[PDB]
Order: C-alpha cells, then structure tokens, then sequence
C-alpha cells in the first residue's frame, strides 16, 4: 500500500536492482516531514470528539431537508443520526491514518476506493461529506506547518469525492 | 556465583574476603557479554535441537533402531525435548556464571533416572556434544569458548 | 508490503480506534532513529557484491562436494544459479531493514522457498549454513565505523541479524 | 560439600546444630548447656568447628 | 537464593525461556553489583565499630544493662553482641545477594520462638537493629544505605 | 540473464488443434478486436472486457480504471497488446494482486489473466518464479506478452480469453486474487468469529493448547530429523566362534 | 532517466493519477541531500586533474604487466596511456554527473549499461577500473557528509563492475 | 586464586569448573596491573609506614603514653616494624589475589599473640586503617579501591 | 504513625525540644503534602482500573489462572483482586502519611505466615505488586510515582 518508503521499494523491485541513492534519498525526505506530520495527528486525535459533532451538526445546517425527509438514506431518523456520527467519525480516522503513514495509501485503500460505486447505490450524495470536511479543515485549530499537513489530506478526500 | 561465595564465606565465621568481592565485581562486569550469549542461544533454539538430533542420529543409530529407546515419532520427540531441556539449563548456567543452577536441575540425579528409563547416558552426552558443536558454529570465538565451557560441564557430567 | 509506520496503522484499523499518544511517542523514536537506519542500509548495498563472493569462498569451501562432480552446484549455470539468488537474499533483507519490518521479506523471498528446494533437489540446509556466513559479514560492515560520526546503532544490529535468522529458518 | 548443602545451608543455625547432633552423636542435646556452647563454637570458626 | 537464581526459578517454573523482562532484571542486578560489592567491603571493614556504636546509641545506660534487665549478666552482654553481629552479617549477605531469602532461611526461621522462650525483649532488639541501620547508612552513604536498610528493616519486621 | 530451465509440460486442453471455426459452441468467448470498431458500443465493450480479464470484473470500479490508457485506445495510438501492458504494469494492479500474492502463485495468476491458460505443473510455476525475482514483476509481464505463445494465439490486437475450456471452471472464478496461505494477511479471518469456531477444534490448535513439556510439541521436529538406525546383523550368533574370537595383546 | 524527481513522475504517471503527497514528499526530502551533494561536486571538479593522474598511475602499480605486455588492449605504448586517462577521466565525469542529479540515472545510462558486453569483447578486465576507483574514494580529500555522498556512487560503480 | 580454586575442586571429586577457569583468566589479565600496584607500594614503603604510624599516634595516644606498650624509642621502632610487616603482607595479598598469604602468615593466630604481648588489638587495627588511608591517597582511584579492600580484610580480620 | 508523629516521637524519647532539624523535617513534609494529596485523589479515582490493568499485565493468561494454578477457582480470583486492592489502598495510606509504619502494622505483620499457610505463590504476588507500581507510576506521574513505588516496593520487599 502507498507509502514513500513503500514507493521506494516497489520502484526498485520492478527493476530488479538494489536500493540506489535515489530510492534512499526519497526516504530521507519523508523524515523531515514526518516530524511535522505526527504533530498533526495529535492535534486531530485530542480534538476528535469536538470535531465529529462539530461536523455532523454543520451538515444539518446547510442541508436541513436531510433531517426531515423520511428515507432510509436520510439521517432525519435517530438511526440515521447514529449512522451520521459513524460515517463522519470514520473520516477522521482515515485522515489521521494517512497522516502518520506519510502517504495517501490508507486514504486510498480504506476510504476512496470504490466510493463512486457505493454512493450511487445508496443514493448518498457526496455533496454531504464534502460539506463536513470543509468544516473540519477550518475548525481543527491547528497552526504552523502542521496546519498545512492535515489540509492536504482533507482536500485530497474532497477531490476524490468530486 | 554470588551464592557460591556467600555460602563459602558463610561456612566460615568470617566475612566475604575482598578477593571474593573482586571476583563478584568482575562477574558483574562480564554480565553483559553473558546476557548477549544467552540471548543468542535463546532465540536460535530449534536450529540447535535440529542440528543436535542430526549429528546424534548420524553418530548413534541405535536410538533410531527399534531396540533402542527413541524409536518412533513420540519417543524421538521426547528425545529432542530432552535436548531442549539441556540447552535451556545451559543458558541458565551461562547467565548464572557458575554451574550450580544447572547441576541442581539436570545433573545431580541424572544417572539413576536414565538408568530406570532404559536410555543410555553416553548417547545423551553425545547429544550435548552435538549441541556444543552447533553452538560453536553459531557463535563467535570468544562466545563459543564461553558457551563450550558450560556445554563441556554437561558433557563431563552425563558421563 | 508493510512497514513500521503502516503496520501500527493496520492493527489500529482492526480495532477501529484512534492512534494513542504512546504509539505516536513510539513512532517519534522511529523517526528519531531513522537517520541511523539509513546509514546502515547504504553500507550494505555498497558492499553488496563483495559480501556474496566472500560468502561463496566459504559456502563451497566448507561443503566441497557441492561444486565437485555430482553436487548441485557443479556445472556452470548451476553455479551461477546460486549466485543469482544468493544476492536475492540480500536484495530482500535490505528491503526489510529499509521498511523496518520483515513482512515484505516473508511474502516474496521465503513464502515458497522451502517448497522449490525439495522439488529441485538442492540441499535446503546447505543454504542456511551460508546465509549465517552472510550475517557474520553483514553486521561486521554495518557496525564498523569508517569516516562516520560516532553513534550507537546496536539495536539495529541485533534486529538486522534477526532478519537473517528469519531468512535461515524458513529455508532450513 | 554435600553435607553442608543438605543440612547446614537450608536450615536455621540451631535447627542444623540439633540435627547434626541427631546424626553424629546419635542423641538429642540435653538442654541449653550444650546449646549456646555448640552455638558459641559456631560463632567463631563455623560449621567445621 | 540470589536475584539471579530467583529470576531463573521464576522463568523455570513456567517452562518459559529468558524473556526480555528477566533480562532487564538481570541487567539491573549487573548494574547495581558495583556499589553492592563496595558497600559489602566497607561494612566488612568495621563491623565491630558498627555494633559498638549501635549499643552505645540504643542499649547502653538503660535499665537493660542494669540488674534486672536482660543484658545485666556479662554472658548475656556477649550474647547480645553476638546477635547484633549476626544481624549485620546476614544483612550483608542479603545485600550482596540482592534477595532476602537467606534472611528467611537462616535468621528469621525460628527466631521469635527462641526470643519468647528465653524472655528476650523484642522491642529493644528492634530498636538495636534500627540503630545498626542508622549507623551503617551513615557509614556507607545513602545510596547503598537504602539497600542495607531494606534488609535490616526486613529483619526488624519479621522479628516483630 | 540465465536461460530458462527446461520444465515438463502437462497435457492440457489448449495444446490441441480444435479444428474449424463454424463448429465450436456458443460458450467460446467473444473475441473482441480493436480492428472491428463500427460503433462506440464495440469500443466500450473492448475496454470493459479487457478490464474483465485483468481485474476479474468486481474491481474495475472507477478509481482503478486508468482513464488515460482508455483515452488512448479510442484514438488507436496504442495496440490492445500494448494496452494490457498498461493495465498489468500498473500499481493499481500491484496493490491488488502483486504485493498480495507470492512469486510462485503470481506465475499462476497472471498466466490465467494475460495468457488465459493455467500453468501446467508446479515446475512451470517454479521456472518463471526466478524470472520474476531478478528482472522484476514488470520485466516478467513484459516477457509474457513478448512470448511467442501470446502472439501466435492472440496476436497484436485481440483481448485475451480462456482458450478451449470445454469442461472447466472459469479462471476469474476458480482463482481469487489471493490464496489461503496469504488469507490472514489481506483478509479478515482473524477478526471474524465464524472462522475461529472452525479453528478451535483444528488439529493445529491442539498443538498450541498444550503446556510446556510433552513430546507432541516436538513431533513436527521429529519428522524433520530423519536419520533412522540400521537393522540387526544378519550373521547368526552361534558361529561367532567366541573362544577364538579374542585377540591376544 | 532515473532521478528522484523523475521517479515521482513515472510512478504517478503509470497510475494515471495526480501528484499526491507521497510523490511530493520526495521532492522536499531531495533538496536537503542535494544541498550536500553539490558540495561533493565541487570537491571532485576542483581536484579533477590530480585525481585522474593519481588514479591512472595507481593502477600501473598494482598491475605492472599492463605497461609491459604488447597488446592493443594493454597500455604498453603511449597510445594505451593516452586511452588510459580518457577512460578513467570518463569515470569522474559520470560520477560528478550522478552527484548533481541526485540519482544513479546518469551513472546507469552512460557508464554501466552494457558494460559486461564491452569488457568481454575488448578483453579489458574490470579488475583494472575497480582499482582506480578505490584510489579515488580514498584520495578525494572530501570530509563530512559530502564525503559519504561521493562514496556511494563510487561504490555503486564498483558493484556494477563485479 | 589458583590454590584456592584447586583445593575447592579438590574437596569435590570433579575438575576445575569453566567458571573457575574464567576466574583464573581474569586474574591473569589483571595481574600486570596488580604488579604495578605492588611496584608503587614497594617503592613507597618508608613514608607510608611513617605517616600511618604517626596518624595512629595522633588518633591513639595511649600506646605512646608511659603506661602504654609503645613507650620508648625501641618499642616504637618495633611498632613501626609491625606496621611494615603488615604492609608487606598486604602487598603479598594484592599480588596473589588470595588472602591465604595474608592469613597464614599474619592473621590466623594474632589475637592470642597480642594478648600475650600486652598489646591492644584495636590500635594495630587503627594503624592498618591508617595504612589503608595513606595507600589510598597515593595510588590511582579504583586501584586504591583494590589495595584498600585487601587492607580492609586485614583490618576486619585483626579486630 | 505519621512523619509528623515520628518526628515528635523521636524528639520526645530524648526529652528534646523541637530543634531546627525536626522543623526542617516538618517543613519538608508540609512542602510535599500538596502532591501527596493530589496523588491520593487521583489514585482513589480509578483503583479498579489499576488493579484490572495490573492483573492483565502480570497474572492473566498464565498458568496461574489455568486449572492447577492458585487463581483458577473464581473465589480465588476474587480473593486475588481483594489482596491487590488492599496493597494499593494501604500504599495510598502510607503515601499520604509519609511513613511506612502502617504497612508494618496492618499489612506486613503476619502476611508471610498466611501466604505460606494457604500455599499462595509469593513471587507472582511480588510481580503483581510490581505491575501495580508501574501502572500507578504511569498514571500519577514520575514525581509522585517515586513515593508510591517506595511503599509498594516496601510491601514487595517485606513480602519476600
Ligand atoms: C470506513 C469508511 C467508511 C464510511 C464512512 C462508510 C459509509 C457508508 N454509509 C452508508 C450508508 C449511510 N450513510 C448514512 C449517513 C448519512 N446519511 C445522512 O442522511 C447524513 C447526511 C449522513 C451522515 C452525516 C446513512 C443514514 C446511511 C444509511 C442509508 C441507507 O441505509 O440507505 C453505506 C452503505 C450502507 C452501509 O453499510 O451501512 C456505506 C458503505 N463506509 C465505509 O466503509
Ligand atoms: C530438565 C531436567 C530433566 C531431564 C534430564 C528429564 C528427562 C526425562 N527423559 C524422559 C524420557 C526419554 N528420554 C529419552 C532420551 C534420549 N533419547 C535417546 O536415545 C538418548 C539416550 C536421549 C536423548 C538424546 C527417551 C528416548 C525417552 C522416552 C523413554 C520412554 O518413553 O520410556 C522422561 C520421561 C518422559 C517425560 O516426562 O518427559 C524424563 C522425565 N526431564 C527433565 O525434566
Ligand atoms: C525471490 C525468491 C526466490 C528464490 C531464492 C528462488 C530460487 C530458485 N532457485 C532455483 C534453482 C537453483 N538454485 C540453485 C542454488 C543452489 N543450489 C546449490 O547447489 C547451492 C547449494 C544453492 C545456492 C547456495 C542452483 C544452482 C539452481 C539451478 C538448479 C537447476 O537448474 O536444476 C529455482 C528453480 C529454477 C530457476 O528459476 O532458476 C528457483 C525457483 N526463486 C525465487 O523466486
Ligand atoms: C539516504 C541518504 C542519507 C544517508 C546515508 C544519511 C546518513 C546520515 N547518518 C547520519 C548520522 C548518523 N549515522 C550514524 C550511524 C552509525 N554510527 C555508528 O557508530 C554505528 C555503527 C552506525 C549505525 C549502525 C550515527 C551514529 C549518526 C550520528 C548522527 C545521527 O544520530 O543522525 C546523518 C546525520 C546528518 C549528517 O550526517 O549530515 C546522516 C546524513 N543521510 C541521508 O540523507
Ligand atoms: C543468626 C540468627 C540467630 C540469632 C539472633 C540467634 C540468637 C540466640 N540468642 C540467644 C540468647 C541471648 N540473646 C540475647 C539478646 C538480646 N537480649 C536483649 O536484651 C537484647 C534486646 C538482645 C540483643 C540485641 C541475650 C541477652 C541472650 C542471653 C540469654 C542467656 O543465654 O541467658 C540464644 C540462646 C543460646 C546462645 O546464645 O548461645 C540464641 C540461640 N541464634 C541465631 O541463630
Ligand atoms: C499431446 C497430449 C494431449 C492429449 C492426448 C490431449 C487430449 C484431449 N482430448 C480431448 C477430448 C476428447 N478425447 C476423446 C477421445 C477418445 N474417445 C474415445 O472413445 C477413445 C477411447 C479416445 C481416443 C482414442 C473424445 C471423445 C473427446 C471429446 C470429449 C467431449 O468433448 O466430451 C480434449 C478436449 C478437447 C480438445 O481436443 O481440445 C483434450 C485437450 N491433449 C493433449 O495435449
Ligand atoms: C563515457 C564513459 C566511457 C568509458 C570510460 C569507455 C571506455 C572504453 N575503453 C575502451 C578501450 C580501451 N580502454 C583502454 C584503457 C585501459 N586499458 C589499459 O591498458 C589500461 C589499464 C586502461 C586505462 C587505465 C585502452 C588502452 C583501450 C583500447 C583497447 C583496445 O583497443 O583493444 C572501449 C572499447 C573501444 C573504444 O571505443 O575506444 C570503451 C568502450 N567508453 C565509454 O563510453
Ligand atoms: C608478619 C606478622 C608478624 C607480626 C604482626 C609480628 C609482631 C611482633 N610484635 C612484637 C612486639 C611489639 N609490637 C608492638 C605493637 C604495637 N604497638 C601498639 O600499641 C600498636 C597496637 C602496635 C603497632 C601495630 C609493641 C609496642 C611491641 C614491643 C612489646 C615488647 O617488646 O614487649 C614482637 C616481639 C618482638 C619482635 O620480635 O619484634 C613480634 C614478634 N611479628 C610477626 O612476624
Ligand atoms: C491487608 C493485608 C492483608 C492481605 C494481603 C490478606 C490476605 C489473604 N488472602 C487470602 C486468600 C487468597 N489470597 C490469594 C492471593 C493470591 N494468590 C495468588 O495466586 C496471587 C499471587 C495472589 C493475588 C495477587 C488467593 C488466590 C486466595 C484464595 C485462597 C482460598 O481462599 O482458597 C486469605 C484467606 C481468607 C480470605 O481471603 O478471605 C487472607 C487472609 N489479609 C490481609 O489482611
């Protein structure tokens, strides 16, 4: 699965050669950023419960019909609101997973793989989840270069949504 | 080795003489090399039992032969379990620095046990010799010397 | 293909919780020791071809029937066959030290190795006598300090040698 | 060394003195008149005395 | 028993090999053995001075050495010095072994039976062992005096 | 570098002629050809059925699909034989099959998907498993599509398909993308409770459940040791001639 | 050709996706080593003429028969010694080329590609060139981390020789 | 340490242990440093003995008091000769590694002797403690630990 | 007894007034009482979690909870939890008093007698008290975890 340490391996393995300085150089780059990436993981893990209920009530604001229309897909029923905090709470897990991995791999393999297939069948509009993630990237309270770090992977999930 | 000096000075009414304190300080210094040797023999146990069974059953085929004791899969598994026990006691003696906690568990009554089990003791001595050869191949020179020390004690004890 | 970074994700996904702070303090030590890890890796690959023949000065000298007529390392293609994959041990052990976890090595290098080595007719146990001779030369190069800032990479040395011991266990 | 590691090392000093009297002399010690006598002897030179 | 022998026994009765926690215990013992040996040497230096200072601190000029007390007769004074020398010597052995099992096996086995048989006062013995502990903790330093006071307090607690 | 060791080929269905064109059944696959364009429905079917062989239908998804190689196929810039190389030497296929499977099983899974035949014996899987190791995976996929059994049977411009499976299971169905030895590592048999019931009474759990001690723990070690002893001597005891058997000095 | 910036491209191009943070991690990492790699280029370029004639007379020491045996291949007369400083002087060019590129690419494409074919035909033993490169890696006078930098690519040419 | 190891393996029926052979190897390895310490103590005989005796008379003025034993030039010369003898035995014990030369030349019957001579034991012991302090100040630090621990045996065995 | 009561007693048995060293001892106790009280509060918070984590660290999945072990029967498991809760609670009392005398008076008095009478394994108890000490030193911090580990190691040393 996609990781800068893995991407050095799978590039050098398909050539059948050893680890050159060009695969080794790539690993060195990852460490400088991995020091600031783990700063972004603790910023989201400690503020996790504020961010989930901060998000799942922000999507109810912009889409008030989602709590009103009687449908299996809709979150108007309590059972939907129980599956609301499950789904949005699944997003902050994988965002924090792809932070400490350094790559988009866990985001690519757990979350966005086959997302167009599932949202068409269950009629979950992807405009809902992109509205929650814009709330997360503006309200995590992170600062410095770590604020850039979470902001890529959130925005990477945004582009894969649309 | 501390219990040895303590009961040694304890039979006397004198304290621990400071030459014994020097030998305890030197053993305390060498304890790190002892721990590395014991861990190296620890993690590679199944290789040592495999090569010991190899060299023993190549050397003495009568345990393989049906008149011998180690005939069949169950008896040969008990045989390699005995070799595993002796390797474990050798690691204990490597850490303790003196052969008391290995003789107390494996030597002190072994002849009558193996006599009333039917097994010959010379084949067990050859098995510990094979363990010593395999650990001599596994370790460096100053490590194989210090392991072959206690392996040598077991080989002399089983005879 | 797994890592130290990705395996502590993968079990953390299976339990479905956020990553704890003492796991991040664990990974912070992994980043901290990362520079040391890189240095060890470059010395192995730069002396990669020098290890294999120097292991082949003893892999064949200790069991000399192997290249004598009759052994499975006798003819010339057969001899180049146990240099074409003596190095593949080093090709994947160096991948394991780079990733920091032996999961990459297990999937390709040793998954089917013990099955072919009785299908071909080669002695399987005569490999792991010389992979140990590689480990005796690999940790001798990785520890020696030549033109390098003084540092302590002892932990890597013991679990560098653990990858060779896993490489010898599944062949023998 | 076997007699020491069987009947002097695992037991109390007075218990070991009394048991060594049971073995060697073949009779229990009468009273205290023998007892911190052999225990006074044990305190200067040891078991061998 | 040792600390080494106790670690080996605890690993043995499970059939367990030497795992990393036992290796941590043995390496901590091999770290502390330096000051263990130095403390045992300087306690073996002047044991008589320690016993003399302890009886001068605690037992002397009391009613115990007066007639009626248990240390009045001169053979009883010599027996008192013998018992205090025993406590200090076996505490030295337990300090160098790093395991108090020899105190349980050789000193504290039938000692309350003896001291209640002879009418020996127990509280004065506890205070004398306390004065021994203070004198040797002053003499050896705080860092080894802690480990000396652990086994001397073990003798004092088992005596009570 | 080194030439292939010679391996024995077992007799399988496709080594046989199967004469004629007007005679085979309906169930031979549609031999979709980029030369036949005539419409976009044929163009989209050629892309979709070329994904069918490579990703076994379920995966095609949206994300896995490389849109630029399909962008190219309509144009005709790259042949279908070149187009399968783009799908096979793609890391969306590497994470899906290649990392997950073994060098011995990868030879079996890529011959069914790119050449459309199962490997004959295990010796064929043994033979190509070396060519994977030194050249890399894409070096081996290059060697499969350059190979003369590919170009003779499929050609430059025909999507692959199972050749002559008159009475056989379909190859995307009989073979998953990972087998049972790898199943704990990619799958979730560890966390599903349905399988741990099967495991509980499994003979492998009884070897784990036993305490330290018993020779049944060393029973697997006892089979690997070998070295069985010689039988007793044929020569009769009586002749021995024990009185003259002793050597003096 | 092989470069850590190129290896990020060719990995992301064969997937048909954009540049993720995993391809973009390497570029950040590469600059930090590229700052110390260009230190190694000036150390070899300034000492270039000392190092070539330092090398081509060191190989004559260990192999004295190469100046004595009359052959087109051997360096008996002046024409071989003219082609001596050409060939060893070609090595320090490509080593300095692979320094500033950061990868082994120029070393992989100019020098070692097809080297087993050429040394068999012209009977040039590869034990000659590896003896010159051991003289270079010990006598460049480079220090610090830059001394590590030239030492990889020299040793990478050594392993490709044998 | 060879004599003690040999008689200890003589009391048992067995040979010398690997532990004991490690003890002999470490004693051989430290023997050259012990010869250096003996070199320093041999060459500092005069001033060490005089400083220790005068430290004793500073601590204990009872011996050089006219009721005491060491009253007069000849008696105090024999006092300094006794301190010389004990420093010589300490050098022998530092070289040998055993304390059996110290013991069977100067420890084993010294209480009954100094009881019959009228000399107090504790002042001898305080003088040897002064020798320990002086030789500790002369030598290197952990080298002084080595010398002072044999001195410590002599001091504890005299009392 | 307290540290205050021990200082008052040591000044009393001499007939001595409160000199400056005793006032130093009392003022050091009055300085350390802040973190003493805060540590006692957060240990009283989650004592059950500490005992659960300690048995999950040391005693669980061993042979001790298997049949044949001393914690096999469920009343014996409940007695094990009771004994560990006792060790933690009395270590909290000795930490807040600043004097280990209540451990000697209420816990360590006749405890080896009981544990050798019932056949309770002593080394597993020592390792369980060690796991208790590690868990509460992690939970409370290092600065109060030192004083908690002092009295827990006092219980462990007197038990052995
Ligand atoms: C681990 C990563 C992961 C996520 C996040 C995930 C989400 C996910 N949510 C689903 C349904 C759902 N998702 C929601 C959530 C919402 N609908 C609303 O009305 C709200 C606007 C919104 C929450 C804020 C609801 C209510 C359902 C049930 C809809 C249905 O049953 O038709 C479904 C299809 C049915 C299912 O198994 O439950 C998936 C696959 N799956 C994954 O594997
Ligand atoms: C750690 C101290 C220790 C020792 C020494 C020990 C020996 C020991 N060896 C046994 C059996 C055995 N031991 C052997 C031994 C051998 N195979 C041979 O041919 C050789 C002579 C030798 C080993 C290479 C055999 C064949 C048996 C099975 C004999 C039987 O079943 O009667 C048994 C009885 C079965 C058992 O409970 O394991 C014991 C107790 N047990 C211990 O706990
Ligand atoms: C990537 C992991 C991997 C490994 C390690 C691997 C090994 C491997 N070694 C083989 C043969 C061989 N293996 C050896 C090696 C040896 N024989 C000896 O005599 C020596 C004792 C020993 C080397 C120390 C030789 C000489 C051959 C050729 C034998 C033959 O052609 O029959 C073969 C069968 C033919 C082949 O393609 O070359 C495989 C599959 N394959 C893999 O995919
Ligand atoms: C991928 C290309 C690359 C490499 C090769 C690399 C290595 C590398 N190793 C370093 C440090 C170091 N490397 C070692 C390694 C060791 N010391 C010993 O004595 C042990 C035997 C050995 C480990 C087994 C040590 C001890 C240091 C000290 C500085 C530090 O902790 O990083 C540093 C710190 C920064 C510097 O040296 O300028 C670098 C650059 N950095 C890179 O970017
Ligand atoms: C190694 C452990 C150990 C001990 C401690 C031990 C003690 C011990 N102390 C004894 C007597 C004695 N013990 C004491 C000691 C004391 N009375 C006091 O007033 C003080 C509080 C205390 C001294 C600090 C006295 C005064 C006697 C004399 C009773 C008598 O003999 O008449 C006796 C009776 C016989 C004899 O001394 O020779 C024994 C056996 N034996 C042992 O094996
Ligand atoms: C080079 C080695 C080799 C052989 C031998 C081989 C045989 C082979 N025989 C086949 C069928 C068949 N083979 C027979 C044969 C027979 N019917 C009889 O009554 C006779 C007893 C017998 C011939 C003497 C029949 C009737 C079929 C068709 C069966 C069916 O379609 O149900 C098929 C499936 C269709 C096809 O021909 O492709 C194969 C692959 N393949 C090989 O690669
Ligand atoms: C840009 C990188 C590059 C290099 C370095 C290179 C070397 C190279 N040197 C060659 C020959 C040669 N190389 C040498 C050099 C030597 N022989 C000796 O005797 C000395 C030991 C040694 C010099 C120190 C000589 C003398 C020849 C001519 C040999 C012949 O003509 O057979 C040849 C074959 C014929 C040729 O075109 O001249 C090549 C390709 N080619 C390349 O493309
Ligand atoms: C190698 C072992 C050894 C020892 C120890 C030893 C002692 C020794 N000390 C003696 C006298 C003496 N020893 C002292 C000693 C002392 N003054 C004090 O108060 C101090 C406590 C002490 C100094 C350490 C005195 C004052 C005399 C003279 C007593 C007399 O002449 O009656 C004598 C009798 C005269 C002589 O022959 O010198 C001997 C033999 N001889 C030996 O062979
Ligand atoms: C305040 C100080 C104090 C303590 C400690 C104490 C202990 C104590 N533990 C007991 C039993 C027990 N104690 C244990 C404890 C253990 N066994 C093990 O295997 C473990 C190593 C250890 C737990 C960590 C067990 C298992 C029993 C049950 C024996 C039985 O009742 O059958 C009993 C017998 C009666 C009863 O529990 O109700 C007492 C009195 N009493 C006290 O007043």
């Amino acid at each position: 699965v996609k990781t800068p340490i893995t991407e050095a391996i799978a590039a050098a393995d398909t050539q059948g050669r050893f680890l050159g300085n060009t695969e080794l150089q790539s690993a060195r780059g990852r460490y400088e950023r991995a020091a600031a990436s783990l700063e972004a993981a603790r910023g989201l893990t400690s503020n996790a419960q504020r961010l989930i209920d901060g998000a799942t009530q922000a999507v109810y604001q912009k889409f008030p019909y989602t709590t009103q229309t009687p449908g299996p897909q809709f979150a108007a029923d309590s059972r939907g609101k129980s599956k609301c905090a499950r789904d949005v709470g699944h997003y902050l897990r994988i965002i924090t997973y792809s932070l400490v991995a350094g790559g988009t791999g866990p985001l690519d393999e757990y979350l966005i793989a086959g997302l167009a297939e599932i949202n068409s069948t269950f009629d979950l509009s992807p405009s809902w989840y992109v509205e929650a993630l814009k709330h997360i990237k503006a309200n995590h309270g992170l600062s410095g270069q770590a604020a850039n770090e979470a902001n890529t992977y959130i925005d990477y999930a945004i582009n894969a949504l649309s | 080795i501390v219990t040895k000096s303590i009961v040694n000075a304890d039979a006397e009414a004198r304290y621990l003489s400071p030459g014994e304190l020097d030998r305890i300080k030197s053993f305390v210094a060498g304890g790190q090399q002892r721990l590395r040797i014991a861990q190296a023999l620890t993690d590679n146990r199944e290789r040592l039992v495999k090569q010991a069974g190899d060299q023993l059953f190549q050397k003495r085929p009568d345990v393989v032969s049906p008149g011998g004791n180690a005939y069949g899969q169950e008896m040969t598994a008990t045989c390699l379990r005995d070799l595993d026990y002796y390797l474990r006691l050798v690691t204990y003696g490597i850490v303790a620095g003196d052969v008391t906690p290995i003789e107390e568990i494996g030597v002190i009554g072994v002849r009558e046990m193996y006599k009333s089990l039917g097994t010959p003791i010379e084949a067990v001595g050859e098995g510990v010799r094979a363990l010593k050869n395999a650990a001599s191949t596994l370790l460096s020179a100053e490590d194989a010397a210090e392991a072959g020390s206690y392996f040598d004690y077991v080989v002399g004890a089983l005879q | 293909t797994l890592d130290v970074f990705t395996k502590v994700v993968s079990q953390a996904d299976s339990r479905g919780e956020f990553l704890s702070n003492e796991q991040l303090d664990a990974l912070a030590n992994v980043v901290k020791e990362g520079n040391k890890r890189l240095d060890v890796v470059n010395r192995i690959t730069s002396n990669a071809s020098a290890i294999v023949t120097n292991a082949a000065r003893a892999l064949f000298e200790e069991q000399p029937q192997l290249i004598a007529p009759g052994g499975n390392a006798y003819t010339n293609r057969r001899m180049a066959a146990c240099l074409r994959d003596m190095e593949i041990i080093l090709r994947y052990v160096t991948y394991a030290i780079l990733a920091g976890d032996a999961s990459v090595l297990d999937d390709r290098c040793l998954n089917g190795l013990r099955e072919t080595y009785q299908a071909l007719g080669t002695p399987g146990s005569s490999v792991a006598v010389g992979v140990q001779k590689m480990k005796d030369a690999a940790v001798g190069i990785a520890n020696d300090p030549n033109g390098i800032t003084k540092g302590d990479c002892s932990q890597l040395i013991s679990e560098v040698a653990s990858y060779f011991d896993r490489a010898a266990a599944a062949v023998g | 060394d076997l007699f020491r590691k069987l009947y002097w090392t695992p037991f109390y000093v007075c218990k070991a003195i009394e048991y060594i009297h049971r073995r060697l002399l073949g009779r229990p010690t009468y009273g205290r008149q023998e007892n911190n006598k052999y225990f006074d002897i044990a305190s200067k030179k040891g078991l061998y005395a | 028993q040792d600390a080494i022998t106790a670690v080996i026994n605890s690993a043995d009765v499970q059939g367990k090999y030497l795992d990393t926690a036992a290796l941590e215990k043995l390496k901590a013992y091999f770290s502390t053995g330096e000051l263990r040996v130095r403390a045992a040497t300087t306690i073996s230096a002047n044991a008589a001075a320690i016993v003399k200072e302890a009886v001068a601190k605690s037992l002397l000029y009391s009613d115990i050495t007066r007639p009626g007390g248990n240390m009045y007769t001169t053979r009883r004074y010599a027996a008192c010095i013998r018992d205090l020398d025993y406590y200090l010597r076996y505490a030295t052995y337990a300090m160098l072994a790093g395991d108090p099992s020899i105190l349980d096996e050789r000193v504290l086995n039938g000692l309350k039976e003896t001291y209640n048989s002879l009418g020996v006062p127990v509280g004065a013995t506890v205070q004398a062992i306390q004065a021994i502990k203070e004198v040797t903790a002053s003499l050896v330093g705080a860092d080894a005096g802690k480990e000396m006071g652990i086994y001397l307090d073990y003798i004092s607690s088992g005596l009570s | 570098a080194l030439p292939l060791l010679q391996y024995k080929p077992s007799s399988q269905n496709h080594r046989v002629t199967s004469f004629g064109a007007a005679d085979q059944n309906e169930d031979t696959p549609y031999i979709y050809r980029i030369e036949d364009v005539s419409s976009y429905t044929d163009i989209q079917n050629i892309i979709w059925a070329s994904y069918r062989q490579v990703f076994s239908e379920h995966e095609i998804l949206k994300f896995n699909r490389q849109k630029t190689l399909e962008s190219q196929v309509k144009n005709g810039s790259i042949s279908v034989r070149d187009f399968i190389r783009g799908l096979a030497k793609s890391e969306a296929f590497y994470r899906l099959v290649v990392s997950v499977n073994n060098n011995y099983r990868l030879v079996d899974i890529t011959l069914k998907r790119l050449l459309g035949r199962s490997s004959y014996n295990k010796d064929e899987q043994i033979a190509w498993s070396i060519v994977i190791g030194t050249k890399g995976f894409s070096g081996f996929v290059d060697a499969l599509i350059d190979s003369e059994e590919y170009t003779k049977n499929f050609g430059e411009n025909i999507v692959p398909y199972q050749r002559k499976r008159m009475e056989g299971r379909p190859h995307n169905l009989v073979t998953p993308r990972y087998g049972e030895d790898f199943q704990e590592k990619a799958g979730t048999v560890q966390t599903d409770w349905r399988f741990t019931l099967d495991k509980f009474y499994s003979r492998k759990s009884q070897e784990k459940q036993l305490r330290e001690g018993d020779p049944r723990k060393f029973a697997d070690l006892a089979a690997s040791v070998g070295n069985q002893g010689n039988y007793a001597q044929r020569i009769s005891a009586f002749d021995i001639d024990y009185l003259n058997a002793v050597p003096n000095r």
